[PDB]
């Protein structure tokens, strides 16, 4: 596999030579070989797999991208190369990728070959299928790398791809794999685990790539594949960014130095900064072993320029003073100022004992300097590299690259060479002088932007493809993945680290407010993109650090969130009196469960905002005795939403008389009757009651509110023992609606009344659960004992009979997942006591819950409609 | 005191019953001293 091979070459005089195909060494010979090292010995170590790439097939792959050329690309061996190729090498290579984990100690190799097959993914005369083989090779390659080892192949693809020609097809999906796996390696502080963390330029890196790639296809037209395409490449490189991040083709353009004078003044520095890097240089060869001697000898370690500065003739001198006015050019050049400020802080023959420059320490402000200098020391190689080459015809050369895409070791030569300069002008004396920016900052701002230039664009009526195809994905992403940065608080921190700034929070509350004001009265106007329009508001109202703005902001967003409030209030009492019913409940609904939740009800709910919660309290409880189909359809999502806004209210509405008590109050800065009439009616109709019919706008609305309202108004006293009868009445109205065959309500009820049930008292165990726990085991009883005595007939005619239970049981597989969910949370808070003392109850219904697991247990009827009903309700 | 709660009767026995003295303890000591070299040290090796 390792013999040479014989590659096309031109003459330079006629046409180029080429071998005899029918006389010599093809790599159709090499296929064979190939094919048996495959099947019969394999390969298992990694080791050995890296011999053989060393040995066996880089070459080949370095011939074949070499013969890409156009003059070669069409000629025989080049075809024969492709083809054996992509027929055996690479499917090989391919199978065998997982073995390059850990193969730090060889990562000049690997960088290699990354390299070459990227190429070959570029020839002009491939087929389609070679095309797709070599780009499965590269993206199975990519896999499995370490994320520190793809530093190169990300510098090639940031060139590359921001063009969007009709090659970057492929690049695209391969960066959406990257990022989507390694998001920890550039995201948390800690990093992956083994794998570190990243370093400044790959982070550089990654923000050019997301702005060049956003930039340049925000004027592209319209193309569904190419959006399809970019748009999962532009959410993930967003998602794998930290959000405060702050950042720190090649036409080299040093700054002209050619017409500056540099003052006679600087002569004294020039010449001593000369003689000091002589005596460097010097010291550095004489301390390994290096001496005087006519000729420069690497061997005998001779060379004549080790000898005192002061034996060098004038002209010889310009060896080390024309590398340092050039320096010192390029610094006035940059308009610079260089004032001396301060004074002027064993082998045979020469001993030069230069001063040690480590101990000299560089501000922030002069290794900035040093840094420019340095760039420039790159830039002068690099212009004059490049017009070598251009004159000579010369090749490339690596370092024929921006500055800003080279490593911290890359940069060294350079950098210290800068430093070395800035280090001996202040040693002398010498005082020299030049004379926001978060990720998240910017990409608010143009978010702004683009919505005040789509509102416009909405008032008139390619960019309204671009918005709804685009950015509603991008914000619905970036947000959810980064809402707890944005929470966070410098007094109580709740993700992995840093806050954001109040500058950022109030950007995002107007741009909530701002598509809340452009989403009004116009659902219909954006069709099929209706709907995720919507769940990005739920994304940005599950954001809002309400408490923050209201307490210290602008008044243009607290007067835009007011104005929100008010409309919302002005729609609902519209309303009441086709697009209030699908997007503000929702929205309004998850706004006030993330403000009661994170308790910001004191703080942001006062002033007009008390009176605009008042009057949608009043309108929402105004349906009462209305009755008509909408509302028996629009009933719950009113429940959900009064239960939340009672939650969040910070007055206790419902009692007036104490009022006075309550210092968030507006009247200390009408209809609803009183919690003891209240109560009294809830009471009274448990009792001789029984129906859900007759009764809807209680169960499905006053519940929901009282079991909302008890527990927050409980911690600052209302008692204890408005809870014990509110749960006994619960499940006294859940027990009177046992027979009843559409009962759906009840699944939403038993939600409603969990928190309740953690202040329950001992005495409900007797007087409530055993009743409701005896009456449900008789009817299984009953059921199982029907079901037993058709079965037994096991005739033909049981198929009349089957049906028959297999409906009452599913009405029983209802009526326990009421209950049981309720009462699993009860023995959790009392189990232990029932263990510390006896009690005959827990006994009792310990018999009855076996009871009703063995009867469940014997038919498999049972567990099929159990199923079914779990598989039906999507239930948890 | 929680050995009633949670553990009596699931089968879990106390570590020390129906035993007659108190179990002996041992501890780390922070003093160095004098070891012979493992035969088998991932880093050194001696040879006579």
């Amino acid at each position: 596999i390792s013999l040479p091979l014989q590659i096309p070459t031109l003459g330079k005089d006629g046409a180029l030579v080429q071998p005899k195909m029918s006389a010599s060494f093809v790599p159709d010979h090499k296929a064979s070989m190939v094919l048996f090292l495959d099947r019969v010995y394999g390969i298992e170590n990694q080791d050995f797999l890296l011999h053989v790439l060393d040995v066996g097939f880089l070459p080949d792959m370095r011939a074949a991208a070499s013969l890409d050329t156009a003059t070669f690309s069409t000629t025989e061996m080049a075809l024969a190369l492709n083809r054996y190729l992509c027929l055996a090498v690479l499917p090989l290579i391919t199978k065998c990728a997982p073995l390059f984990a850990g193969t730090e100690h060889r990562a000049i190799m690997v960088d290699s070959m990354l390299h070459t097959v990227y190429r070959l993914s570029r020839g002009r005369s491939l087929t389609k299928a070679q095309r797709d083989v070599i780009e499965e090779c590269l993206m199975a390659l990519c896999r499995y790398i370490r994320p520190s080892m793809l530093q190169h192949l990300l510098r090639r693809l940031v060139f590359d791809v921001p063009i969007l020609n009709e090659f970057a097809k492929m690049p695209l999906k391969l960066l959406t794999n990257h990022y989507e796996r390694c998001w920890k390696y550039y995201c948390l502080p800690t990093g992956w685990a083994n794998f570190g963390v990243t370093s400044e330029e790959e982070l550089h890196l990654t923000r050019k790539l997301f702005w060049g790639i956003f930039d340049s296809l925000a004027h592209k037209k319209y193309d569904p594949e190419l959006y399809r395409m970019a748009m999962p490449c532009l959410c993930a490189i967003a998602g794998a960014l930290p959000p405060d991040y702050v950042d720190a083709n090649f036409d080299p353009r040093p700054v002209e130095t050619l017409n500056v004078i540099i003052p006679e003044k600087l002569d004294s520095f020039i010449n001593k900064f000369a003689e000091y890097t002589h005596e460097k240089w010097a010291f550095d060869k004489i301390q390994n072993n290096w001496s005087y001697g006519e000729n420069i000898d690497e061997e005998l370690k001779t060379h004549p320029m080790l000898r005192p500065y002061k034996t060098f003739s004038e002209k010889d001198k310009e060896i080390y003073r024309w590398p340092i006015k050039e320096s010192l050019k390029a610094m006035i050049a940059w308009e610079w100022t260089i004032e001396k400020a301060r004074e002027g802080e064993a082998r045979e023959g020469y001993n030069p004992q230069p001063p040690d420059l480590s101990g000299v320490t560089l501000s922030r402000e002069l290794q900035a300097m040093a840094e420019q200098l340095a760039e420039n020391y790159h830039n002068t190689w690099g212009r004059k590299k490049k017009q070598e080459l251009e004159a000579k015809g010369g090749g490339t050369h690596p370092l024929l690259v921006p500055y800003d895409t080279l490593t911290a070791k890359e940069k060294a030569r350079d950098r210290e060479k800068a430093q070395e300069l800035l280090k001996f002008l202040q040693m002398n004396g010498y005082a020299v002088t030049r004379g926001e920016k978060r990720f998240a900052f910017g990409f608010l701002q143009q978010l702004l932007r683009w919505m005040d230039i789509s509102q416009e664009f909405i008032a008139h009526l390619q960019e309204i493809k671009f918005f709804a195809k685009i950015l509603l994905p991008l914000i619905n992403q970036y947000f959810t993945n980064h809402c707890l940065y944005f929470l966070s608080t410098p007094a109580k921190v709740l993700g992995s680290g840093g806050h954001a700034s109040n500058k950022e929070k109030e950007m995002i509350t107007s741009l909530f407010c701002k598509l809340a004001a452009l989403v009004r009265h116009r659902v219909s106007l954006f069709g099929t993109d209706a709907p995720a329009v919507v769940n990005c508001l739920h994304i940005l109202a599950r954001s809002l650090d309400a408490r923050t703005v209201m307490k210290s902001g602008p008044e243009i967003v607290k007067a835009g969130l007011r104005s929100f409030f008010e409309s919302a209030s002005e729609d609902i009492e519209k309303m009441v009196e086709t697009y209030t019913t699908v997007a503000l409940l929702p929205v309004l609904t998850t706004l006030f469960q993330h403000i009661a939740q994170h308790q910001f009800g004191d703080d942001v709910i006062l002033d007009d905002v008390q009176v605009s919660c008042y009057r949608t309290l009043c309108s929402i409880y105004s349906l009462g005795t209305t009755r008509n189909p909408y509302v028996e359809k629009l009933r719950p999502a009113l429940g959900e939403c009064l239960a939340r806004l009672a939650a969040a209210m910070p007055v206790a509405f419902l009692e007036p008389q104490l009022n006075e008590y309550n210092a968030c109050s507006v009247y200390t800065t009408p209809d609803i009757p009183v919690l003891e009439r209240l109560m009294a009616d809830i009471g009274g109709l448990a009792e001789s009651g029984a129906r859900y019919t007759e009764m809807p706008h209680v169960i499905e609305i006053t519940l929901p509110m009282l079991c909302s309202y008890l527990p927050r108004w409980w911690e600052r006293g209302v008692t204890s023992d408005h809870l014990n009868s509110l749960l006994g009445n619960i499940l006294r109205i859940i027990v009177n609606n046992l027979g009843i065959d559409e009962a759906s309500w009840m699944k939403r009820l038993a939600v409603f009344a969990q928190p309740i049930v953690s202040r329950a008292r001992p005495e409900l165990l007797h007087s409530h659960f055993i009743p409701t726990i005896g009456r449900l085991r008789k009817r299984a009883g009953k059921v199982v004992a029907e079901e037993e005595q058709l079965r037994l007939e096991a005739k033909a005619e049981a198929e009349e009979g089957e049906l028959l239970v297999r409906d009452e049981f599913s009405v029983l597989c209802r009526d326990l997942y009421a209950l049981y969910p309720l009462l699993i949370r009860y023995v959790d808070n009392n189990r232990a006591h029932w263990l510390t003392e006896p009690n005959p109850s827990a006994e009792e219904l310990f018999r009855m819950v076996g009871e009703i697991f063995i009867y469940w247990s014997k038919s498999h009827n049972f567990k099929r409609e159990e199923q079914n009903f779990v598989v039906q309700n999507e239930i948890n | 005191r929680f050995f009633a709660i949670c553990g009596l009767q699931e089968g879990f026995e106390p570590f020390a019953i129906n035993m007659q003295r108190p179990v002996t303890t041992w501890f780390s000591k922070s003093l160095p001293q004098f070891e012979a070299v493992p035969l088998e040290h991932p880093h050194y090796e001696v040879s006579r």
